[PDB]
């Protein structure tokens, strides 16, 4: 039960995944919910390309690491693989 | 129903629901000890079924739930406590409101049994967590929120 | 299975002792002092609608309540019982 | 199966439909005319709430789906002081 | 399996199940208060807890500590909670 | 039976539900040894759905599962499924 927050420009996807599972079906489900060809997806973990064969739980973020309160910020990139340009959320107004 | 819709109150702001909820309600020493023992889950179920204002608070700010979790006999009449807590939660009483001293009923549970029961019956919501965090952070909420939500900040 | 049949008899053999222990306490609380033999007739009187108590059952149960510091023989005579 | 939430500041959020049905107002928004029964996006345009509060309510939706009644050692929800007093309005508007 | 049946033994979520002094359940009266019927002391029966997760009747704990300050289950010094 | 129908998501457990619920205080039946039988995985989603239902309707009530009195219907998929057992 690992939690992800897939980001790409202004688009953010929240998805729950298991502890030991490869990103192949993760790419297929983001294909199914993004209506784009599956060959373009290339997710980044903190400006770092991740191994497709490696399961996401063993890719660096675990169940304890990716709490559902604030999941991992694994980015998303598409084939020109383009450089990640994820737009951060607007900062809250400062309290007086 | 007629008696509730006048909202009687005692000296310490106790609504008519609270006295049935409270264990400190005086009982006459004669045979009324045998029959009418307070708290009584039947009385609370009847009063909530007759339209008692379950969110009513006393002068000290304790709700019905705050008084019932302070019951010092959680197991001798555990059926009574369980039935009254079920009735109070099902009526619509907040399991998260705060008294005048800003204490959660879980924080005022003073009993493992009542804490377990109320956590089993707590129905958490984002509004409750947000309001509790606003109150704990002491942010100026007046004139920045809906007026109906000003009450929500008031008791959460 | 007849092996489990004896277990059911042994299980209620535990239950009959516990009821006798509560039976001794009930009479002793209302009196705080009674004759040893008169209590045996009294516990039988309160157990007619339930398990018929053999005389040896009261013997051990009274002995059990002695070491639980709830009943004790009176200093005046061993035939006189007293709440403690 | 997947629903789309758009913040006022252009940001999009995609989460499971079951996750977003825990709020009554979003359930009403999905229902009614303009349900957009393509079963993949069901996009809703929040014209008021900023991006960060929408991210927080998506996190809350996943948080409540995961811990609706289980794991009695319930984790605390990390409300930032700056995002408070604005997430309360969002929760009220969504009737979460 | 197309269809399946089962039995579920439900009991209250209290961690303690029996008072190992009178060998009775905690829901009903203790043997001290079962003797004099209702009267006036039946209403109290406060379930005293212990530091070793030991919960018994107030009367049972009172008479036990009158005998000795040892937990009835383990050789542990009794304390209230 | 209607609770699974009233769920927000269609949860087809695939097993007809007829599970009895019986008070532990009254019934003399119990389990003395461990007998720690693991739930079969084809119906392990049924009990979790039942624990979800029982907790909210009946708060503060644990449910130990006495499997020695528990019986179901056999899926003979390896036999080609003739008749039923
Ligand atoms: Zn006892
Ligand atoms: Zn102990």
């Amino acid at each position: 039960d690992v939690f992800l927050m897939i980001r790409r420009h202004k688009t953010t996807i929240f998805t729950d995944a298991k502890e030991s599972s490869t990103v192949f079906e993760l790419k297929r489900i983001v294909e199914g919910i993004l209506k784009r060809p599956p060959d373009e997806q290339r997710l980044y973990k903190d400006d770092q390309l991740l191994d497709d064969g490696k399961t996401l739980g063993e890719c660096g973020f675990t169940s304890q690491t990716a709490r559902p309160q604030a999941p991992a910020t694994v980015g998303l990139a598409f084939r020109a693989f383009e450089a990640l340009c994820i737009e951060p959320f607007s900062s809250p107004p400062e309290l007086p | 129903y007629n008696l509730i819709h006048l909202d009687p109150r005692t000296r310490e702001g106790f609504t008519l629901l609270h006295l049935a909820v409270n264990s400190n309600t005086p009982v006459d020493d004669f045979h009324t000890n045998d029959v009418c023992s307070f708290p009584n889950a039947l009385v609370t179920k009847l009063l909530l079924d007759c339209g008692a204002e379950v969110n009513a608070v006393d002068n000290e700010g304790n709700s019905a739930l705050h008084i019932i979790v302070q019951y010092n006999r959680p197991i001798s009449d555990f059926l009574t406590l369980h039935s009254i807590i079920i009735s109070l939660v099902e009526a619509g009483a907040h399991t998260d409101m705060t008294n005048k001293q800003n204490k959660t009923p879980l924080d005022k549970s003073t009993t493992g049994v009542s804490e377990i029961l109320l956590k089993t019956q707590m129905k958490m919501s984002l509004k409750c967590l947000a309001a509790r965090a606003v109150r704990a952070n002491d942010i100026n909420y007046q004139d920045q929120i809906p007026r109906t939500l000003e009450e929500f900040v008031g008791f959460h | 299975t007849p092996q489990e049949m004896e277990q059911t008899r042994s299980a209620v053999d535990e239950d009959r002792k516990m009821y006798l222990q509560a039976a001794i306490v009930r009479i002793m609380k209302a009196r705080k002092v009674l004759r040893h033999n008169a209590l045996i007739q009294e516990v039988i009187s309160q157990s007619r609608a339930r398990f018929n108590p053999s005389i040896s059952m009261i013997k051990k149960c009274i002995e059990v309540l002695i070491d639980k510091q709830y009943i004790e023989r009176s200093q005046a005579s061993a035939d006189e019982y007293s709440y403690v | 199966m997947y629903v789309k939430l758009i913040s006022s500041d252009g940001h999009e959020f995609i989460v499971k439909r079951e996750h977003a049905l825990t709020s009554g107002t979003i359930k009403a928004m999905l229902s009614g005319p303009g349900q957009f029964a393509e079963n993949e996006t069901n996009e809703v345009n929040f014209r008021e709430i900023p991006s960060h509060v929408l991210s927080k309510v998506c996190m809350y939706f996943t948080y409540k789906v995961r811990y609706t009644n289980s794991s009695t050692e319930i984790p605390e929800f990390p409300i930032a002081p700056e995002i408070a007093l604005e997430l309360l309005m969002a929760a009220n508007f969504l009737d979460c | 399996v197309k269809k399946w049946n089962a039995v579920a033994l439900w009991a209250w979520d209290i961690v303690v199940d029996n008072c190992a002094i009178c060998r009775n359940h905690i829901m009903d009266l203790c043997i001290e208060c079962q003797a004099n019927q209702a009267s006036a002391t039946s209403e109290e029966c406060t379930v005293a807890w212990g530091v070793c997760n030991h919960a018994f009747h107030f009367h049972c704990i009172s008479r036990w500590l009158k005998t000795r300050q040892v937990c009835p289950l383990d050789n542990r010094e009794w304390e209230f909670q | 039976n209607n609770f699974i129908k009233n769920q927000d998501t269609v949860i087809d457990l695939g097993i007809s539900f007829q599970i009895y619920v019986l008070q532990a205080g009254a019934w003399p039946l119990t389990q003395a040894p461990s007998s720690t039988f693991a739930i079969p995985q084809e119906l392990e989603k049924s009990v979790q759905m039942f624990e979800l239902f029982y907790s909210q309707h009946f708060s503060g009530r644990k449910l130990t599962w006495l499997h020695y009195l528990c019986t179901g219907e056999v899926k003979m998929n390896y036999l080609g499924k003739p008749y039923v057992a």
